[PDB]
């Protein structure tokens, strides 16, 4: 359940946890975001733009 | 199917290592 | 010194080998396609070279 | 000597000499400092990219060379210099007509051997000095004591002790009073290779008839012995990845892996360095990663890596094989001819007496590539006398012509 | 007597063993199951021997 | 590392979580008894009562089985998941498991042994946790319909990439397959632990060991060609042999003669290491048909031999310890047979040993060449020490009967051995 | 006073008491079911840090530890095992054919003049 993932390419990455906790939404600061759950360990949506 | 070798890939990452001061 | 092999030629290219120390060969040579031309051994006898025109 | 127009800049295609490099760590970023005739270059571990190099050549060859965090001493003749990022900043000068050939600094003692079997101490001036400058005593060991000095080495957990290796034995003297404290039993075998193991107390030994000790200094006893007959060990390291993996380099080109605690052969990798260049001089694990660093005397640095076990159980057991990851290298003999690539100066071809041609890049990059041989359809090619090469036409057809040594034909090439 | 004589007698007095192949023992699977393994040694000597 | 990579060593962890329904069916639904729609109907309590009354059929069978009824089959395992338990009692309940499989490896063909294993992929889901170790006890019975329900419900490791191909297939996996999975050579090291693991245990059995003789002595087969290839099967298949060589067992002594064998015929090796495979062979060599094979094995070593020494004596340690493994009674009833194997070589190296090393076993040398016919320098070297004997050892009724034995046959090499040599 | 015997194994079913399964379960045994140096210097030498030297060493001794963990070979210190013993000797099994006078059945070393 303690997930550490470490990727430096569009740094920093903000966190926010959906109310119920089962997906993740991290964005990061040059511009990409990923949805997904952390338990089901199953990646739902990545945009790649670069804003 | 033949035997899948993956190359993937290589970081290395920072490590602890003792201090040759402290034997001096 | 006596020779110990015996290798016979044949238009098929056949090269059948007797051991000489009716007779039967030890094998059947049977890769060159064609008429065989040479035969000849090593002066050891341990390699046969066989080639054809 | 010295131009008005010229001054030296930099060597190209030379990576190592033969002398064994050294290995450090800045922060997060590893480098392996190599010896090139007069000259020393630095190497990022991470893409084998040159850091820094000599601001100078040094009046003699370089003997050895000793790395630690952002300084590097080296040694030549009979004065040891120690350089940052490449530039001198203090030279140590010895007093005695003796050349220098084992260094070793820990702590803030920097000990220097000479042929005359005399080790010379050097100690900071300052507790917070950077680099041992003052001269601290003298330590000579005669032939009663032991052996032509083999290296020196320093275990860990020891307060101002050298461990100093002999062919005929290890000697342990403690530098802060000068006295041998302690002699070890004599050898049967010439003591070649010595490497402290990431155990305590316990030095890995190399004989000249393959056999690696690992001398327990503590119990003053042998704890194992590693038999490779009909070999001569010239390097040796430890795996510091959490995996009990001994690598054995000998000169013969042939680095052996030996999982010390299986008492098994993980792999051996076979010619990676020319046997008549003295094979493997120098291969260490870099510390605490599964990346091995091995050297020649040939002008070839080169990288293994070791894949993670495929078995989702006994993983021990199942050991990926070593596989290449990345290197640099370049003419194993003097270059023949030399010309410039391209009106940019971004790339050099370069043909030596060892029957290859090679492209040599000028930047940072340092990078290299032997141009193929493999021929087109309708052992090496002779030596090279010859050679012409233009950029009209670069990406249409051939565009380099080349001459053989007793060759009635000239064969093309394609940048 | 010279030993290059003995050389050539050496050379004389080897004698032949059938060389192993690709597909020597492929049948051996088929015949595997309730055999006893003394007869299976045996089958394994007698397509070498 | 891409996040995707990443993500994917995170679903392997959390493989067996059962977060969600969906996960749950397919974790339920894996069967080896039933199909999936009725497995998924039939509930924990009602196959731990199938398995508990399987495992006392397992258990009057053999012993052994009992015992996991306290440990894994016992009425509190129900309540027992492995996704709650912390990190060190995994391993011990992952040795139990895997001791079990050992004991179920010679009973798969037993209906009980399916239905006592239903409970431990149901309950601890050892398909997709002990997924490498269920299949490598099960590789023997491969054609047997059980293996296929196997591969239906089980995520191959990288290893068995080869067997993708038949998991949900009509047709079994066929004997040239797990040649091409026994070909590789990080299997090979991964098998060898398990077999390391059965005959520590002395858990070899015959369907084991038939298997696994034909394998190995395929898997030369198919890399006779390629030369460095059986290189490096040397290190792996040989220790294998050793260990084959210092089990009790006598199955597994003659498995060991097996695989030497055809590998010398197949790869030619240094005398030295000849020479020691004798010694592993005699050492342990007690069974009555363990000794025949071994001595057929040892014959066919030196036809492999093609070196100087290729007749030379034995050591004396090697020849002692073959003697008294094999009296000369013995070997005079092994070439007695009309069916006997070309041995001239091993016959010439022994005759050699019997005069430097025992006197009073010359006259047997003279029964020995009678029975076989040796080979023309075979029978010079033999000349050539004997004429030494003469020399330093007193003459003898037997020692000149073996001259005039060889004044009978060949009178005039006699000569030459006798001119070249004083 | 203590429970008796027989009302620990009512506790345990009521409970669901585990810890005898593990118990038994980490007892579960395959097998079963089947001064060199003395350096004045170092005993007065007092560092700062003050401290003795040894206890010192000790303490450095103990760090060292924690920094890379001890592995297990440093623990570690006719005849069957022959054929383990020359495997590990030799990584050439070949036999050379330098010395062997018989040609190599399928290999010809041969070249061109």
């Amino acid at each position: 359940k303690a997930l550490d993932l470490s990727l430096k390419e569009f740094g920093p990455y903000h966190i926010k946890y959906a109310k119920n906790g089962t997906h993740l939404l991290i964005t990061g600061r040059k511009g990409h975001v990923a949805s997904m759950d952390w338990r089901k360990g199953q990646l739902r949506a990545e945009l790649f733009l670069n804003e | 199917p033949k035997v899948v070798r993956e190359a993937k890939k290589v970081e290395m990452t920072e490590a602890r290592a003792y201090n040759a001061d402290a034997d001096t | 010194k006596q020779n110990r092999w015996l290798a016979v030629g044949s238009e098929s290219g056949f090269v059948n080998l007797y051991d000489r120390n009716t007779p039967t060969p030890v094998a059947a040579l049977d890769q060159l396609t064609t008429t065989i031309s040479n035969l000849q051994f090593s002066p050891d006898g341990q390699i046969l070279c066989m080639a054809s025109r | 000597k010295n131009s008005k127009i010229f001054s030296p800049f930099r060597i190209i295609g030379n990576v190592s000499n033969g002398v064994p490099f050294a290995t450090g760590t800045l922060g997060s970023t590893f480098y392996i400092v190599t010896c090139v005739g007069k000259t020393f270059q630095i190497y990022d571990a991470n893409t084998l990219h040159l850091l820094f190099v000599s601001e100078k050549e040094t009046p003699s060859s370089i003997v050895a060379l000793s790395a630690h965090f952002h300084y590097v001493y080296a040694a030549y003749e009979n004065k040891v210099g120690i350089y940052k990022r490449g530039i001198e900043e203090h030279l140590l000068e010895l007093e005695t007509d003796a050349n220098v050939e084992h260094l070793c600094i820990f702590g803030d003692y920097l000990c220097a051997s000479t042929d005359d079997n005399s080790i010379f101490i050097y100690k900071k001036s300052d507790p917070q000095d950077k680099y041992p400058s003052e001269f601290y005593t003298k330590l000579t060991v005669t032939e009663i004591q032991g052996g032509e000095i083999v290296s020196l080495q320093h275990l860990a957990t020891y307060l101002n002790k050298l461990t100093v290796v002999t062919k005929s034995n290890v000697l342990l003297f403690n530098v802060r009073t000068g006295k041998l404290v302690f002699t070890s039993n004599e050898f049967p075998d010439q003591i070649t290779t010595a490497e402290p193991a990431p155990v305590l107390d316990i030095i890995a030994l190399g004989t000249v008839t393959g056999e690696v000790i690992m001398f327990n200094m503590r119990k003053g006893k042998r704890i194992r012995t590693i038999k490779i007959p009909q070999s001569r060990i010239s390097s040796l390291s430890f795996r510091t990845d959490g995996s009990s993996h001994l690598s054995v380099g000998t000169s013969s080109g042939d680095l052996i892996f030996y999982d010390l605690d299986r008492r098994s052969r993980i792999h051996v990798l076979k010619n990676i360095h020319r046997e008549s260049y003295g094979g493997v001089t120098q291969a260490t694990f870099l510390n605490g990663q599964p990346i091995i660093v091995t050297s020649g005397g040939d002008n070839s640095l080169k990288e293994y890596v070791f894949d993670p076990s495929l078995s989702q159980g006994s993983g021990d057991v199942v050991v990926q094989p070593p596989r290449y990851l990345r290197s640099r290298g370049g003419h194993s003999q003097p270059p023949s001819y030399i010309a410039f690539a391209d009106s940019q100066s971004h790339f050099m071809l370069s043909a030596s007496k060892d029957r290859s041609l090679w492209s040599f890049s000028l930047r940072k990059d340092a990078q290299s590539q032997e141009m193929s041989q493999r021929l087109h359809k309708k052992s090496k090619f002779p030596e090279i006398v010859a050679l012409a090469i233009e950029n009209a036409r670069i990406g249409e057809w051939e565009n380099i012509i080349t001459a053989h040594k007793d060759e009635k034909f000239a064969r093309t090439w394609d940048m | 007597e010279d030993e290059e004589d003995i050389a050539l007698e050496f050379i004389n007095g080897e004698k032949k063993d059938k060389l192993v192949n690709m597909n020597s023992f492929t049948s051996m699977f088929d015949n595997i199951q309730n055999v006893q393994m003394d007869t299976f040694f045996d089958r394994v000597m007698k397509v070498l021997t | 590392s891409s996040l995707s990579d990443q993500l994917a060593q995170v679903a392997s962890n959390n493989a067996t979580v059962a977060l969600d329904r969906k996960r749950r069916q397919k974790l339920h639904s894996a069967s080896l008894i039933y199909n999936s729609k009725t497995a998924a109907t039939q509930d924990y309590d009602f196959i731990f009562e199938n398995a508990s009354k399987a495992l006392e059929e397992l258990s009057q069978i053999e012993p052994k089985f009992a015992i996991f009824s306290r440990t894994l089959f016992s009425e509190s395992s129900i309540s027992l998941d492995r996704n709650v338990q912390t990190k060190e009692e995994i391993k011990d309940l992952d040795n139990a498991i895997n001791a079990y499989l050992l004991l179920a490896s010679s009973k798969w063909y037993l209906a009980p042994t399916l239905h006592a294993t239903e409970w431990l992929v149901r309950r601890f889901q050892i398909h997709v946790k002990n997924t490498e170790m269920l299949l490598l006890s099960t590789l023997n019975y491969y054609q047997t319909p059980v293996f296929k329900r196997i591969l239906s419900i089980i995520k191959l490791p990288p290893l068995f990439n080869c067997l993708s191909n038949f998991v949900r297939s009509e047709k079994p996996p066929t004997a040239l397959t797990m040649i091409k999975l026994f070909n590789d050579m990080d299997f090979l090291k991964l098998y060898t632990s398990y077999l390391d693991q059965c005959i520590k245990h002395n858990a070899t059995y015959t369907n084991q060991l038939l298997f696994t003789t034909c394998c190995f002595i395929n898997v030369v087969a198919f890399n006779s060609n390629n030369d460095e290839k059986l290189n490096q099967l040397v290190p792996i298949l040989l220790e294998i042999s050793a260990k084959l060589l210092a089990s009790k067992s006598k199955d597994c002594q003659i498995a060991a003669h097996t695989i030497l064998v055809v590998f010398a015929t197949a790869l030619p090796l240094k005398k030295t290491i000849i020479l020691a495979a004798m010694e592993t062979i005699l050492s342990n060599l007690d069974a009555k048909e363990a000794k025949h094979s071994a001595l057929l094995t040892i014959c066919k070593l030196f036809q492999t031999l093609k070196g100087q020494g290729n007749v030379d004596q034995l050591p004396s340690k090697i020849f002692k310890l073959f003697d008294s493994k094999f009296d000369t009674v013995s070997i005079l009833t092994f070439l007695d047979k009309e069916d006997k194997p070309v041995c001239d070589k091993f016959i010439t190296s022994y005759t050699r040993s019997i005069a430097r090393y025992d006197r009073s076993k010359l006259n047997i040398i003279l029964s020995l060449l009678k029975k076989i016919r040796l080979e023309r320098y075979e029978v010079r070297l033999i000349i050539t020490d004997l004429i030494y004997l003469s020399e330093i050892l007193e003459d003898k009724s037997q020692l000149v009967e073996l001259f005039e034995y060889f004044i009978s046959i060949n009178e005039d090499l006699v000569l030459k051995c006798l001119k070249s040599l004083g | 006073p203590p429970p008796d015997e027989e009302e620990q194994l009512l506790a345990k079913f009521v409970f669901g008491d585990t810890t005898d399964l593990q118990e038994n379960l980490a007892k579960f045994n395959a097998d079963f079911i089947f001064a060199a140096w003395i350096d004045s210097d170092d005993e007065k030498i007092k560092v700062p840090i003050k401290i003795n030297g040894v206890h010192y060493i000790n303490r450095l001794r103990s760090q060292f530890e924690k920094i890379y963990p001890r592995p297990k070979w440093v623990d570690d210190e006719g005849d069957i095992n022959a054929l383990t013993k020359i495997l590990s000797t030799t990584y050439n099994y070949k036999d050379t054919l330098s010395n062997s006078k018989l040609l190599p059945p399928k290999k010809l070393d041969i070249v061109r003049l």
